[PDB]
């Protein structure tokens, strides 16, 4: 009855009551362009897209048909993205449907998991990501980062965590500034912020900066944070900061204050330093030399046994650098039994 | 390597379906060589599978992968630069892409041209600057 | 009974299964109500990688246990 279903049923989507997966009578291309064609060619083209966005806001007012919308699209020809998702690849429709999908999102912050156990606002927001076109960055980014501000913990966390995927590359650096604003706000929220700024674009400087603000408060944190921080300090050294940040590391780290979790992210914290050591000569090679300029004190510790042996095992063209510094370190007094 | 591999992909379909997969979540990558990495791919995927399996399997899964491919062109410029360099290549090894592939092209071109006459310069250079920071990159090398 | 599954960013969801449970199953039920493809998850207790075919008994999973995920790609 509503041009909204209409159209979508021309378009070749049938759109049925609200308990099970919607069918889908074409190809999603074959879709996509037609109804983009079928909106081009019916007049008043500028003025449809509301009566378009209309209909689709009175239809998704009800719970279980806008969570229908929210679920993967029946194959006839057998699973495929979601009507919502579909809808999101046309440019023209595009940004009020960012705006009425950020519209209604604060009315469901308590209601979450419901019937079938399913997180409608981590629907709504994996509805976003992987996007192949952004339309508008500023207004999705304001958005984006008004509903971290006012959203409850563990959703914004999902909100956060999720932001690699969906961001274009025009709003990285800004997004760069906000999280950082966030980050002295809380420090509950340090470790996805972290992991994010580990996974955006941003200038070394200010990488620089927030690996300082990281860096002097290490020994305030317990071993579950400590993969996702130290990974975010091997992938932030440049090319001159090698030695200092490695000997700072090799320094401040402890592995005893924090010794079942334990031993399993202790395993974490050293799958992330054998992935760092593997395909950067600079940090596993900055890491042998700052081994040999510690022979000096007789005071080093459980760590440089463990990482010899661990940049032993994976890299191989330094293997002869490892044999010739274990021979001349324990020739000097130095690793012994204890 | 992605050269030497595909004659498992063209056997394999589970394999594809890892490899699609590796690409378009490797173009939100950070580091560099990744981007270019998935453009290769993706530009490999398009060449070698199929002349025009089923074709009805083909034709929109190149549709598909296009579809990716309109990420790398609001990408950087080097990442740019390789779309426009392949897609010659694609065009010859798969014809009927054509339709496409121009399309992809041609709204490529429309942000920057200027389709009003007696207006002096015809592309917009103003467009193809990234300033930001003090920090000034070329994108899109018009 | 109550089980938790830990994430590497320190998401924290409960599973509720049984040790005649196989780890497919948790890996099923993960994909269910998180939208983790099963093929991209990875699970760590105790210091030792789940396997797939096995159950929670054939390693010593009680209740109020956290397992560790890994994805095998970055964000799914």
């Amino acid at each position: 009855d509503s041009i909204f279903v209409k159209l979508l049923k021309i378009s070749g989507i049938i759109l049925k009551t609200g308990e099970s997966q919607n069918q889908l009578a074409v190809d999603q291309i074959a879709f996509q362009k037609k109804l983009f064609q079928t909106l081009r060619r019916h007049p008043s083209y500028p003025k449809i897209i509301e009566e378009f966005v209309s209909g689709l806001e009175s239809y998704i007012e009800d719970e279980d048909s806008f969570r229908n919308c929210l679920l993967s699209c029946e194959r006839l020809q057998s699973y495929s993205k979601s009507l919502i998702k579909l809808l999101l690849g046309i440019d023209i429709l595009q940004p009020a449907i960012i705006k009425t999908l950020f519209e209604k999102l604060p009315e469901y912050f308590f209601e979450n998991k419901n019937s079938d156990e399913i997180n409608i606002p981590r629907l709504i927001v994996s509805q976003l990501k992987w996007l192949d076109r952004v339309v508008d960055g500023k207004d999705l980014t304001t958005k984006i980062m008004q509903l971290i501000s006012i959203a409850p913990e563990n959703l914004q966390h999902d909100i956060i965590t999720s932001l690699p995927e969906i961001l274009g590359d025009s709003q990285h650096a800004d997004v760069g500034k906000e999280l950082s604003d966030l980050l002295i706000e809380n420090t509950s929220l340090t470790v996805p912020i972290l992991d994010v700024l580990s996974s955006l674009r941003l200038d070394p400087n200010f990488l620089l900066k927030v690996r300082q603000l990281v860096m002097d408060k290490l020994s305030s944190i317990r071993l579950e944070d400590l993969p996702v921080i130290i990974k975010f300090i091997l992938h932030s050294v440049t090319a001159m900061d090698t030695l200092e940040v490695i000997s700072e590391l090799r320094e401040k780290l402890d592995l005893q204050h924090c010794v079942s979790s334990g031993q399993s992210c202790i395993i974490l914290l050293f799958d992330v330093i054998k992935s760092a050591i593997r395909y950067e000569k600079t940090i596993s090679e900055a890491w042998i030399k700052a081994i040999e300029n510690t022979a000096s004190v007789s005071e080093h510790k459980v760590f440089d046994l463990v990482m010899l042996f661990i940049i032993y095992s994976t890299n191989t063209q330094t293997k002869k650098y490892i044999d010739r510094v274990l021979r001349n370190k324990i020739r000097s007094g130095c690793i012994q039994e204890q | 390597l992605l050269k030497a591999v595909q004659p498992l992909l063209k056997v394999s379909m589970s394999m594809r379906d890892c490899l699609i997969l590796v690409l378009r979540k490797a173009m939100f990558a950070n580091q560099l060589d990744a981007r270019k990495s998935a453009v290769a791919g993706f530009l490999l995927l398009l060449k070698n599978f199929k002349v025009l399996y089923n074709s009805v399997a083909n034709e929109t899964f190149c549709l598909e992968i296009m579809d990716s491919l309109r990420r790398c062109l609001s990408q950087q410029a080097d990442v740019r630069l390789m779309l426009y360099e392949g897609f010659y290549d694609v065009l010859r090894r798969n014809s009927q892409l054509a339709n496409s592939v121009m399309q992809t092209l041609l709204s490529q071109l429309k942000q920057f041209y200027e389709p009003e006459p007696d207006l002096l310069p015809p592309l917009k250079l103003e467009a193809c600057i990234l300033t930001q920071g003090d920090q000034i990159s070329l994108q899109e090398p018009l | 009974m109550q089980i938790f599954v830990k994430t590497l960013t320190g998401k924290t969801i409960t599973l509720e299964v049984e040790p005649s449970d196989t780890i497919e199953n948790v890996k099923a039920k993960i994909q269910d109500k998180e939208g983790i493809p099963p093929d991209q998850q990875r699970l760590i207790f105790a210091g030792k990688q789940l396997e797939d075919g096995r159950t929670l008994s054939d390693y010593n999973i009680q209740k109020e246990s956290t397992l560790h995920l890994v994805l095998r790609l970055r964000g799914g």
